[PDB]
RNA sequence: AAGACCAGGCU
């Protein structure tokens, strides 16, 4: 089950998913929306 | 913006190779093989096609002000 | 005491490229020849530009800058044309300029690539050298109309008048004169002109030697053939020396 | 006009009580480069006065790890007082403890 | 109608919300533009995050010349409703009596 | 005078005292055609 | 913690902290708390497994994303004062294993150590090979690097807009530039940089530039200036009318002649405008007229790019004019790499006078070697080597900060396979005499930025000009 | 109020009487020009066209002034104004006015600033009186002020976006004052520390050392070029040191022609060991490392910062004291020009191979670091089992910190010494450090071996979290890694924690630089 | 503003003499040649040709300032020979060498283009 | 006009 030293691909994939969902300015938009 | 006509260092014309480079890369050549196929030997001409960013495509999305 | 007797070997000769070796001549001779290859060879390039309509996304002097860098076939009439500073006329004529006209409209939906093929000249010898060289891309409804005059100049004025796409120059491929000092000779790749074995790094030091073969590789940008670039450079350097001899004959005659 | 004035001038409070208010908020967005625009949109300001010669609040604290960029601050009287946000840092928006 | 509230670009109440690349290009808006700024009188204004001390939590400090050896304080606010920024201090006077 | 509209991209005929609305679409932004007088550039 | 990880009745934004020694348990739902995501570690094993990575690699057309990753209890948001109770592992493959047993109670693991940097510091190649003041200097100077700031700039009417002719993405890139969109809007050019003392004009922090390259469009740019003006028709206005003044009819009059103006008193676009030229002819009808016409900034020497006529808030006639000028890099202009090495242009030499390799390559930029030893920017040298490797290989080099899979020996071994000296040195020939240079000069492609500061915007001279009203002293500015 | 008008800075007294805005002043960016003299400054034509100097008409210069008046303000050199005996100020810039262009003795013609004019030149932080020296105008293209590089260290200026002010005296008397008092060659030696202020800096110093080594043999054409770049040369080619196999000159032999007059000086090179003076070879130094100049000939020795730099008893200082200001100027200019033009042949560079050391040296450095870390572990274990005895006058914490700092400093010093010993004679880092041009032995050590301990307010990295530095470390960890000791070098790259600790270390320096300036300036003003 | 026009690298104006000859008073039989609007291309050539003359004692050139387009050549010869004669002879020898090189290069081109 | 705030640059 564990990631067998493929880690460089894995961590940048999850970082790409994070930045694809949120972006860079969510603190502005979330604050104003709330 | 758009591919420069001349390589800045030596002066070789790279303005007519952007479309061919794109075609080869679409035809499954890697960047190194495509640059060799186009005839760009020394690193100064290779960096031109390797590091170019084509913003003119993005600029052509906007409608003109002309009729 | 007396002048050189140099000799030329030519190894490779194509439409792009000329590899030749000059033997038995001075280093300063060779350096000035390779320097004249760049900066003193006359060629034809677009210099005056007037734009009538430009609704593209690139601005007027952007397009004018690209137009000047487009090589023009200069093979024949560059000896026949005058410099504009030499010429007797106050405005542009066939003895001192070539007229180019561009007229492109994008009526169709798909993007049109304006290339050097769309440049139309008044005379058949001096077409653009040339896929073709891309000047600008046009969306539907965009238009580009302009006139251009091409003049005669050389590399000192502007890099658009450079007839050449890099000159390779090399002498003493095996470091026998020790003009360069390798801290570790074993780490340096051997030149394609090296004449020594795979096992030894450098030729033995030659205290009596002087630089003696110059290896050349002149690569043309398309305006002039690489064979005629060298001939034009030699003729121009000889003409410069003859002009000094002439005017220095007058300066001695003043000193007399 | 209250919202418009306080967002235009930058003085944060009543215009008649501008002596009592806070200033420096709502600067003109920097459009020199895309990186400049992003850095300006992700930026933090310490309210501690700029004349303060006390070094302590300016120093890079251990607790900034992963939250605030260690490299990026202006040079001058505002060293360490203007801080930029890390790439993965997220500021909580708040919720009710019901 | 009681007034007009400026709208942060690309927020849930902006007209650019949920639009695609084609729509943004038709509107002469760059898709790469992140938003997160306001437009007031034609200029673009960006609110800078303002750092401040936390509220409702007890803190204990000391400062060298004060009459107190230790000063406990609690900057308190009622859920950011009706906020007075009321601060109590609870201090210990110095030992140095004579 | 003629100005081009900032949305429908048509020409509109207009004079110096006229308020700005486009005759085809009501839109309030106009652009002045590049003039007819010629400007010479060097290709340097 | 179970409920927070299951998102059941506790939002992931809520932080929970147990201080064991003081017997307190604190829960914060408050706004304004800063936090960052972390991977959960159970025992010695990550909760992130290969199926999560497979689904995230097939993220497209699967509606599986970072929110689904959070909902699975794999990643957790942690704020500042909860980190006090957290045992963090820098990387899983290194710190989870049975090395010599420093710790075994790891509870969290960083996604990647390079996520501690900001937006401007994430563009630096090899930032761990540089001095921290130089990293700070680069972070500050990157905001002033010129490029294409926004794609629709031809629509925008902004004052002081700078745009570059031929931006290039760096040949040596950071893994985080993809999320900063630096490929789409680059702010510089890759240039062949030789680190050598050539003629003494690059001493101190100066730079020698290639004039032949500059003539080919190297670091050429455009500067746009916008001008606002209006009829002001409200209140004590009379009217302030756009019209072309006649030569001596108005009161205010100057040696600036109005004849570039059109019928409505507005210069049409495409007209060359120089110093003192009147862009907008506006006359006051004054209780008999005053010229309030606007002029260009002195010596701006530009061309009218766009003219716009609208109606403002009030509903009176309001006009914007945008002027452009091209500005070719000169001696006084400021250039900088991505490492804090900033410098003006000491002198420009043509291609004939520049030193050249055996292949005819001449450097675009020559920088003094004396900038390196004291400033200790080794990342500059490593970038220069990596770019030389990449330009030959056809790939784009990876300069992400803390990756052990890149080192200088490996880069040298890769470069040695392409027929070059493995440390980047190369034999140069003197441009003036053609003789070889005794030393071998370090050369290679490096990413360089043109800065907003130019000498044409800074040069100033004074002799008996304007006088201040109150002090009768020379003006300020 | 009136009190507020007069009270503070920018108030009337300080802001308009003690200092004020002036006319005939120019500002622009400064760029280097090694082809200028040490008293010359390059001035753009636009600034020289704007700036004017009033000149009085007399029978000597009336023809030249009439030619300037007919050139007018359009062509570059002419006049802008003509001032009559009554004070009537005719302006040439708008109209030709051919009846008014007549000149007679007593008029004042305000001509454009020409070559040879005297100007005060200034850089703003203005700390001592060498921050404002009088220069001599030379007119050059483009738009930057140009000055010689030896003049940079008086002004503390570097060519990175720096701007400098230009003041032009408007009267003959004040021109005479600046010429006779504040000219650059008259300010070579400061009264502050009786040392020269200007010295040989950057490329030229490293080239001086490499040129003045023993191995430099110069061929005939190279000698003729270097002599072509001498301004004080008498025109006689010296007889070469080596004659028959081929004629070969030496670098010292040409440097002796640069040295003015008959100067006697004795210095020592930086790499001079103390063993040579004790035993034999006192006067025939094997490393070439003692300097002897007799009768204005450099007999032996390698020049460096200790000989051509700004120090007491330097060659330049002795030259000034013996020969005066006029000859020392030519001495600086000749050194600059001829040695830059020689450096055109040899060249200088820096690269990765200059920063990569030997594989055996790397192993030695790693062994030293491991031994040091083991020693710090054993000291920690001694304190943990309460076996450590407290030093007199010191707390247990104080002595523990002192011992650990001692161990780490010894480790860093030993690794640096090993790295410096591993350097080759061709290494460009060594070539720059030895000559004193730039860089230092600690910079080499940090580049090649070990960055070293990072300190915050002169202490080891504190505990910002409860009992630890970062969440990656365990509580109560006083080991070198946890407290900010950077084991790696810049070439090898730093780990994430070491990178953060180095950022913390540099932040302190930035803060100190930003803060100290106000106090220093306030002290300076109060002293003055 | 102050950018000079592109042509000061190669073109003379009214009043500029292409060559100016000044005698050097420091040393007998020494002369100083000033060539306007030229660069290293010609100075290096002339100096290298002059150094071959056995009757020339000194031969050197320099550019006083790169931003200016000017060459200064100093020639010192032995007592029974004029540096003016040395200069003319060097120029003639250079022209003679270049003509022969051109002819041999043309012959080589013709031999290469067939067989 | 003038005043205010802000941002940036060189030490
Ligand atoms: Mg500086
Ligand atoms: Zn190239
Ligand atoms: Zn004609
Ligand atoms: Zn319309």
């Amino acid at each position: 089950e564990i990631t067998p030293d493929l880690w460089q691909e894995a961590c940048w994939i999850v970082i790409s998913s994070y930045f694809d969902e949120k972006g860079l300015v969510r603190q502005q938009l979330d604050s104003f929306d709330e | 913006m758009i591919i420069p006509v001349r390589c800045f260092t030596c002066g070789k014309i790279v303005g007519n190779k952007w479309e061919a480079y794109l075609g080869l890369l679409q035809a499954e050549y890697t960047e190194g093989d495509a640059l060799d196929a186009l005839g760009l030997k020394r690193y100064c001409c290779r960096r031109m096609l390797l590091a170019h960013v084509d913003l003119i495509e993005k600029l052509l999305n906007y409608a003109p002000l002309e009729k | 005491p007396y002048a050189n007797q140099p000799t030329v070997r030519i190894t490779e000769l194509t439409d792009e490229n000329v590899k030749f070796i000059i033997e038995n001549t001075d280093l300063a001779v060779a350096n000035s020849i390779r320097r004249v290859f760049i900066a003193e060879v006359p060629i034809i390039a677009i210099d005056w530009v007037q734009i009538d309509a430009n609704s593209s996304v690139l601005h007027d002097e952007f397009i004018a800058h690209r137009l000047g860098l487009i090589p023009l076939i200069s093979d024949d009439i560059v000896d026949k044309l005058q410099y504009s500073r030499d010429c007797t006329c106050e405005e542009f004529c066939p003895e001192c300029s070539v007229e180019f006209t561009l007229d492109v409209r994008c009526n169709e939906d798909q993007t049109r690539h304006v290339t050097s093929r769309d440049l139309i000249s008044n005379s058949p010898r001096v077409i653009p050298v040339t896929d073709d060289i891309l000047i600008v891309k046009l969306r539907k409804g965009q238009e580009l109309r302009l006139r251009a005059y091409a003049k005669k100049g050389f590399g000192k004025e502007h890099a658009k008048w450079n007839p050449t796409a890099g000159v390779a120059f090399e002498y003493d491929p095996d470091n026998a004169l020790r003009h360069t000092v390798y801290p570790k000779p074993e780490e340096w790749p051997k030149s394609e002109y090296s004449e020594l074995d795979e096992d030894e790094s450098q030729a033995p030091y030659d205290p009596n030697g002087k630089p003696e073969r110059f290896y050349y590789n002149v690569e043309s940008c398309g305006s002039l053939r690489p064979e005629t670039i060298v001939l034009s450079a030699l003729s121009g350097l000889k003409k410069k020396l003859s002009d000094l001899q002439t005017q220095l004959s007058h300066e001695i005659q003043s000193d007399v | 006009d209250g919202l418009k004035y306080s967002l235009a001038t930058g003085n944060w409070g009543d215009q008649k009580k501008a002596h009592q208010a806070r200033a420096g908020v709502s600067q003109v967005l920097n459009r020199l480069t895309f990186a400049s625009t992003l850095s300006h949109l992700r930026r933090l300001n310490s309210p501690i006065g700029r004349d303060g010669k006390l070094a302590k609040p300016r120093q890079l604290h251990n607790t900034l790890w992963g939250m605030v960029c260690p490299a990026e601050t202006p040079e001058g009287h505002a060293v360490g007082l203007v801080k930029n946000l890390a790439l993965m840092a997220y500021i909580s928006v708040g919720s009710q403890p019901s | 109608f009681i007034g007009k509230i400026p709208i942060m670009l690309r927020s849930t109440y902006c007209l650019l919300n949920g639009l695609t690349d084609r729509d943004l290009c038709e509107l002469n808006e760059c898709p790469l533009d992140p938003g997160g700024y306001f437009i007031i009188n034609g200029s673009e204004k960006v609110l800078i995050a303002q750092e401040k001390m936390a509220t409702n939590t007890v803190y204990v400090f000391a400062k060298k010349d004060s009459k107190y050896a230790y000063t406990g304080e609690c900057r308190s606010c009622l859920e950011n409703s009706s906020r007075p920024t009321s601060t109590i201090w609870v201090s210990m006077l110095a030992r140095g009596g004579q | 005078m003629i100005y081009i509209c900032g949305e429908c991209h048509t020409e509109n005929e207009i004079k110096s005292r006229d308020p700005i609305r486009c005759r085809e679409c009501g839109y309030r932004i106009m652009y002045k055609k590049r003039t007819k007088r010629l400007v010479v550039f060097d290709a340097r | 913690r179970k409920l927070r990880r299951q998102m059941d009745i506790i939002v992931s934004e809520v932080s929970m902290i147990r201080d064991i020694r003081e017997r307190e348990i604190r829960i914060y739902t408050d706004a304004g708390r800063i936090c960052r995501p972390l991977l959960i570690v159970e025992k010695q094993k990550l909760l992130l497994k290969k199926r999560h990575i497979d689904q995230l690699k097939e993220r497209e057309y699967n509606n599986y994303s970072w929110q689904d990753l959070v909902a699975s209890g794999v990643v957790e948001y942690i704020d500042t004062l909860e980190e006090e109770t957290v045992m963090l592992a820098m990387t899983p493959d290194d710190l989870q294993e049975k090395e010599v047993a420093y710790c075994s109670t790891y509870t969290h693991c960083e996604i990647h150590p390079s996520m501690i940097l900001g937006v401007c510091a994430s563009i630096i190649p090899f930032p761990d090979h540089n001095q921290s003041p130089r990293n700070t200097y680069q972070s500050a100077m990157g905001k002033q690097a010129m490029g294409v700031y926004i794609t629709n700039f031809h629509v925008r009417m902004d004052t002081l807009a700078h745009v570059l002719y031929y931006p290039q993405k760096p040949l040596v890139t950071t893994r985080s530039m993809e999320y900063l969109r630096f490929r789409e809007l680059p702010a510089g050019i890759n240039s062949i940089v030789a680190i050598a003392s050539y003629t003494g004009y690059n001493q101190e922090d100066s730079v020698i530039m290639n004039r032949s390259a500059v003539d080919r469009g190297f670091f050429r740019s455009v500067f746009y200036r916008s001008y606002k003006e209006q009829e002001s028709k409200k209140g004590f206005d009379q009217e302030e009318v756009f019209e072309k003044p006649t030569r001596e009819t108005c009161q205010g009059m100057r040696h600036a002649i109005y004849d570039k103006l059109d019928d409505d008193g507005l210069i049409a676009p495409g007209v060359r405008v120089s110093g003192d030229d009147v862009i907008i002819g506006k006359t006051v009808t004054l209780p008999t007229k005053r010229d309030c016409s606007t002029f260009l900034r002195t010596s701006e020497t530009g061309i009218v790019d766009q003219v716009m006529v609208t109606l403002n808030q009030e509903g009176y006639k309001f006009c914007k004019i945008r002027v452009r000028s091209v500005r070719i890099p000169q001696i006084g202009d400021k250039f900088a790499s991505r490492h804090g090495q900033k410098g003006t242009c000491g002198i420009q030499y043509r291609q004939e006078d520049m030193p050249f390799t055996c292949e005819g390559i001449t450097p675009d930029i020559i920088i003094n070697p004396h900038a390196i030893p004291s400033r200790m920017t080794i990342g500059h040298l490593i970038e220069c080597l990596q770019g030389k490797v990449s330009a030959n290989k056809g790939e784009i080099g990876d300069a992400t900060p803390f990756n052990d899979a890149v080192n200088v020996q490996k880069i040298s071994n890769l470069l040695s396979d392409y027929g070059y000296h493995l440390r980047g040195n190369e034999v140069l020939y003197n441009g003036f005499t053609g003789r070889k240079i005794t030393s071998q000069i370090f050369i290679g492609p490096t990413y360089y930025q043109r800065l907003k500061h130019m000498v044409d915007d800074k040069i100033h001279s004074r002799a008996r000009g304007p006088i201040q009203i109150l002090n009768r002293q020379p003006m300020e500015g | 109020s009136l009190k507020q008008r007069l009270k503070g800075k920018e108030g009337r007294v300080r802001g308009n009487l003690m200092g004020k805005r002036v006319d005939f002043s120019a500002r622009t960016v400064i760029t280097p020009d090694p082809n200028l003299s040490i008293d010359q400054v390059g001035v753009p034509r636009s600034i020289a066209a704007n700036m004017t100097f009033a000149e009085i008409v007399t029978p000597f210069n009336i023809d030249r002034l009439q030619e300037l008046v007919r050139r007018g303000n359009s062509q570059y050199p002419g006049a802008k104004y003509i001032i009559r005996d009554n004070g009537d100020r005719i302006d040439l810039r708008f109209h030709p006015k051919p009846s008014d262009l007549h000149l007679q003795t007593g008029y004042k013609v305000e001509r454009h600033m020409c070559d040879g004019d005297i100007v005060i030149f200034n850089r703003q932080p203005t700390l001592h009186k060498m921050s404002m020296m009088g220069h001599r105008v030379r007119i050059l293209p483009w738009s930057t002020f140009r000055l010689n590089l030896s003049v940079t260290t008086p002004y503390n200026a570097d060519f990175d976006g720096d701007e400098m002010n230009l003041h032009l005296p408007q009267s003959l008397e004040t021109r005479a004052e600046i010429q006779e008092l504040a000219m650059v060659p008259r300010m070579i030696v400061t009264p502050q520390s009786n040392r020269p202020v200007m010295g040989i800096v950057q490329d030229t110093l490293t080239a001086v050392r490499k040129f003045t080594k023993r191995d430099v043999f110069l061929e005939r054409g190279e000698v003729m070029n270097l002599l072509m770049f001498l301004s004080t040369w008498d025109g006689k080619v010296p007889q070469p040191a080596i004659l028959k196999p081929r004629p070969l000159w030496t670098g010292k032999q040409i440097f002796s022609l640069i040295i003015p007059g008959h100067i006697n000086c004795i210095r020592t090179h930086s790499t001079h060991p103390d063993d040579e003076d004790s035993g034999p070879y006192k006067h025939i130094s094997p490393g070439d490392t003692k300097v002897v100049v007799e009768n204005g000939e450099l007999i032996m020795g390698i020049l460096c910062k200790k000989s051509l730099g700004t120090s007491a008893g330097s060659l330049v200082h002795i030259s000034y004291l013996e020969m005066g200001h006029d000859i020392t100027r030519l001495f600086y200019s000749n050194i600059q020009t001829v040695i830059n033009n020689w450096l055109l042949i040899e060249g200088h560079t820096i690269g990765i191979g200059d920063s990569i050391a030997d594989s055996k040296t790397y192993q030695d450095i790693q062994n030293t670091i491991k031994k040091a870390k083991q020693d710090v572990i054993e000291v920690i274990e001694k304190a943990h089992n309460n076996e450590l005895e407290p030093t007199p006058g010191n707390t247990l914490r104080q002595t523990f910190e002192n011992q650990v700092n001692r161990i780490l400093n010894d480790a860093r010093d030993k690794t640096g010494s090993s790295a410096q010993k591993s350097l080759s004679e061709y290494n460009n880092f060594k070539s720059m450090v030895v000559s004193g041009a730039k860089g230092s032995k600690i910079n080499i050590s940090q580049v090649i071996a070990v960055v070293g301990q990072q300190n915050v307010e002169g202490k080891r990295i504190p505990f910002g979290f409860k009992h630890r530095t970062l969440p990656h470390f365990i509580k109560d960890d006083y080991g070198p890694e946890s407290r900010g000791f950077v084991e790696n070098s810049y070439l090898a790259g730093l780990t994430p924690t070491e990178f953060f600790f180095h950022a913390m270390g540099g932040r302190e320096g930035l803060i100190d630089t930003a803060v100290k300036t106000a106090e220093t300036g306030y002290i300076q003003r109060r002293l003055i | 503003m102050n950018a000079p026009p592109a042509f000061e690298s190669f073109l003379l104006f009214e009043g500029e003499k292409k060559i100016t000859i000044n005698k050097d008073t420091k040393v007998p039989n020494a002369c100083l040649f000033t060539i306007n609007k030229e660069d290293h291309t010609l100075g290096n050539i002339i100096k290298s040709q002059l150094l071959k003359d056995p009757q020339v004692l000194f031969a050197g050139y320099k550019v006083p300032h790169p931003l200016e387009h000017k060459i200064i050549i100093r020639v010192q010869t032995t007592p029974d020979y004029s540096p003016q004669e040395a200069f003319t002879n060097a120029i003639t020898d250079l022209i003679s060498e270049l003509s022969l090189l051109e002819e041999r290069f043309r012959v080589a081109i013709k031999d290469k283009q067939e067989g």
